[PDB]
């Protein structure tokens, strides 16, 4: 089993797919739609290029209880080689709208198979997160160094994407929007930055009512989190240095070539201005000697 | 009176089309296939739900490279996943070359035609669907005899659909010859349009993010003077600009691109990019401390 | 409709009533049209040459063309100049001739059913979309006219509302649809409403679309709100294209003249 990580990337294929598999098993009101995942591993970014879906019951009484068909696994995967041989069992998807205590007992079972820690692909089919709809774990089994006993638990990891191009294309012909969450001119990019401080705004609100729940509801005090916590502030800037000043000297600078190119595009038009004023001056006598 | 054919568009879900392109271009420029399984309802909507790959060969398409034994593992594999329904025809991938039915292809076609009447072939050009334009057309056959009888403007009954011809040479010989081609719609819902339409983690992450200041510098001053040059330019142009004949003025005193318009586009760039950047050193000074 | 029941009450003169119906103020237009229609003849074999009727598109174009040139009387010319050139069309370019006669033959009450009376279910069995394509020229002669006619279309519908429904049922079942429609419109018949929405419940391919505008010409600017949501229903319901098309705009003719009463469901459609 690899137990080096850093990313997972994410074929556009695979959160598709888990939707259509999700609602022709007919899954809903905790029957959740899990399959296999399937792609390239034994490497620090996990690459995931397909999914497809197993025979696969959940019990809603028990979710502990579960259903999975071992012997279909095999015989698919050699369909797999068929489409293509590179290909392998990188983990299994969840299709929830979060985390379940009984997917970590799930993903024992894909661990027989795996050369690589198994994946938790969270596809969402509410389709919620101010960036992607999913969310991505690998199951780790580590020693905790807060006095409590070694856990295998879900450790997060960034998600990404890697799209065939050939896809890609796919994607923008299907797509009729014009993209307002994504680079375009001055006022799309200006949505685009009003539009990443507000995401800051409710990343930041989690975390205040997450360290409230910990001295009065009894969350674990747990150090990994709070030890990020203290080098944001560490990297945090202080008012009154010589760089923050460097910023308003940086500030003119930049500010005046747009007071500059603002100049120019004026020049530019008003040779338009008089360019319209020869033609209508030419036309009082085209119209006179009609 | 006999049957009627008629018009159908081929809509190809957001799943078909991915999958397509993925292990067509994967394969290219050995031929790739695989059947397409989805259903057929109405008698102008042929609807591909999904389509999987079969097995790739080094003869390429062949009737007999086509593989049942495969087909039948595969659709066992849907059945247990309740995932089944209908396999409405075959697709295949022409490597380079444009979308038409090889002499071949057209047996190839004629056997899945006698097993469902409905069924397409739906000819994929990968290396080529990497421009702004994804090229797919479809095919349908049609009796050899109906063609002789006139059966041809048959198929373009009750609408004035969306047509137009995407590619002829080898593909209206073909038409002419055997088939009725399709024209191509596609289905998504409105979750997979938000699952097609995100594709940043960085949404957020962009305007807070923000590039060295350095490298702006750079590109304040390779602005600046790029805009110097054009000046220049311009400066010897609108020295006259004043003679009879527009068209005269551009050859003479080179109005060639106009770098009136030139200009235009290079001062626009560098100027919106720098509100942004002010913008986002702003907001971090401030808000941060 | 509700003027002529209260005039009878109020006490008049019969020949008021029959004015009322309008049925003799179409014949005084339908007189006025036979004397001095005017058309090219010559024009139509022009067109009739270079528009082949084995090539289908080519044949529509010059049926409806010559059906709307010659509309408003009585005219066989059509069918004597272009004799052999209908027989030639199939599909829906021989649906459509059928149809056109009632282009031409447009009023003419008294011979409604006369002069259509060979294409008549029943008397046809040649083709599905003569048997079809009659039914619908036949509401276009009694178009704002048909009060009679509602039942006489009325009597195949119902008989088809039972079927699965064949593609050769299909033909004639949506020429009703369409025919009664016309017949029926504005004349606010639940009667009509309900037998079309059991066709639009059979999910029929082409009959569902031609349902669907039917009770909207029926229930023409009732408002009624029964109908309205149904039919917004419906096409998420069905999964043809064509059908889908039908009830959007038919909820349009429902909503005839009620402005920003229908602001309502303007805003969701949209």
């Amino acid at each position: 089993m690899s137990l080096q990580h850093e990313k997972v990337t994410i074929a556009p294929l695979v959160l598709l797919s888990a939707l259509d598999h999700y609602e022709r098993t007919q899954t809903k009101e905790n029957k959740r739609c899990v399959g296999v995942i399937l792609g390239d591993a034994n490497s620090s970014t996990i690459r995931v290029t397909n999914s497809f879906a197993l025979p696969f019951e959940e019990d809603e009484k028990n979710s502990d209880v579960w259903f999975l068909d071992h012997n279909y696994i095999e015989n698919m995967n050699e369909m797999c080689k068929k489409i293509n041989a590179k290909e392998k069992l990188i983990g299994w998807y969840h299709s929830g709208p979060k985390l379940r205590a009984s997917d970590l007992k799930i993903n024992e079972l894909f661990k027989k198979y795996t050369q690589n820690n198994p994946l938790l692909l969270i596809v969402d089919v509410k389709q919620q997160g101010v960036g992607l709809p999913t969310d991505a774990y690998v199951a780790i089994e580590q020693v905790k160094d807060d006095g409590t006993s070694t856990e295998k638990t879900f450790l997060h990891l960034p998600c990404t994407i890697e799209a065939e191009e050939a896809e890609e294309i796919g994607v923008e012909h299907l797509l009729r929007d014009v993209r307002d969450q994504a680079a375009g001119g001055l006022s799309i990019r200006l949505t685009n930055q009003l539009k990443s401080l507000k995401g800051l705004q409710s990343k930041l609100k989690d975390v205040v009512e997450y360290l409230d729940k910990v001295i009065n509801k009894e969350l674990p005090i747990n150090h990994t989190i709070l030890g990020k916590l203290q080098d944001v502030f560490n990297l945090l800037p202080n008012l009154g240095t010589p760089d923050d000043d460097e910023i308003d000297v940086e500030n003119h600078d930049r500010i005046n070539i747009s007071n500059n190119l603002q100049k120019a595009l004026t020049v530019k038009t008003n040779d338009e201005l008089m360019v319209i004023y020869i033609s209508n001056l030419v036309r009082s006598i085209i119209a006179f000697d009609d | 009176t006999g049957r009627d054919d008629t018009k159908e568009t081929v809509y190809i879900s957001s799943i078909a089309l991915l999958k397509m392109l993925k292990h067509g271009r994967a394969g290219v420029p050995m031929e790739v296939m695989g059947l397409m399984l989805g259903e057929f309802v109405d008698d102008y909507t042929v609807n591909v739900v999904d389509v999987f790959a079969m097995p790739q060969s080094g003869t390429g398409v062949s009737v007999e490279a086509v593989d049942d034994v495969f087909q039948a593992k595969m659709m066992d594999m849907l059945k247990q996943t309740g995932r089944d329904q209908m396999v409405v025809g075959w697709y295949h991938s022409h490597p380079g070359f444009g979308c038409w039915l090889s002499s071949v292809d057209v047996n190839t076609q004629k056997s899945f035609e006698q097993l469902n009447s409905r069924a397409v072939a739906v000819v994929v050009d990968p290396i080529q669907s990497v421009k702004g334009k994804v090229v797919i057309d479809a095919f349908r056959l049609i009796d050899t005899g109906a063609l002789i009888n006139n059966l041809e403007p048959r198929q373009t009954t009750s609408n004035t659909g969306l047509l137009n011809k995407a590619n002829i040479q080898a593909l209206i010989h073909g038409l002419n010859r055997h088939y009725y081609s399709l024209n191509i719609d596609y289905h998504k819902t409105a979750k997979e349009t938000k699952m097609l339409m995100n594709l940043h983690k960085e949404q957020w992450q962009s305007g807070l993010k923000m590039y060295d200041y350095e490298e702006k510098e750079e590109s304040n001053l390779a602005a600046t003077k790029s805009m110097v040059k054009i000046a220049e330019q311009y400066s010897k142009r609108i020295e006259e600009e004043k003679e009879l004949t527009e068209e005269e003025l551009k050859t003479r005193y080179v109005g060639r691109q106009d770098p009136k318009k030139h200009l235009s586009e290079t001062a626009d760039e560098t100027l919106e990019n720098n509100i942004v950047s002010v913008l986002t050193a702003g907001v971090n000074s401030v808000a941060i401390k | 409709e509700i003027l002529v029941t209260e005039l009878t009450a109020q006490g008049y003169d019969p020949a008021l009533l029959n004015i009322l119906s309008g049925l003799p103020t179409c014949d005084y237009y339908n007189t006025f049209l036979l004397n001095n229609k005017n058309i090219d003849i010559g024009l139509l074999n022009k067109s009739k040459s270079s528009l082949d009727g084995k090539f289908s598109l080519f044949h529509t174009a010059v049926s409806v063309a010559n059906g709307f040139m010659h509309a408003g009387t009585t005219d066989n010319s059509f069918i004597k100049a272009n004799l052999p050139w209908l027989g030639k069309a199939q599909n829906w370019a021989k649906f459509t001739a059928t149809a056109s006669l009632g282009v031409i033959h447009k009023g003419n009450l008294l011979e409604g059913k006369k002069v259509m009376a060979p294409y008549l279910p029943g008397s046809r069995a040649s083709s599905r979309f003569i048997k079809g394509g009659s039914l619908y020229g036949l509401g276009l002669i009694y178009a704002g006219f048909g009060r009679d006619t509602t039942d006489y279309l009325k009597n195949i519908i119902v008989e088809n509302s039972g079927t699965s429904g064949d593609e050769d049922v299909d033909v004639l079942l949506h020429g009703a649809s369409l025919g009664i429609g016309l017949a029926a419109m504005g004349s606010a018949n639940i009667e009509v409403y309900e037998a079309l929405k059991e066709v639009l419940y059979n999910d029929s391919a082409t009959s569902g679309e031609a349902a669907a505008l039917g009770m909207g010409l029926c229930m023409l600017g009732t408002g009624k709100p029964e109908a309205i949501h149904d039919m917004f229903t419906y096409s998420q319901e069905t999964q043809h294209g064509n059908i889908t098309r039908g009830l959007a705009v038919g909820l349009a003719l429902i909503n005839y003249g009620r402005q920003e009463l229908a602001d309502d469901l303007i805003t969701k459609m949209l």
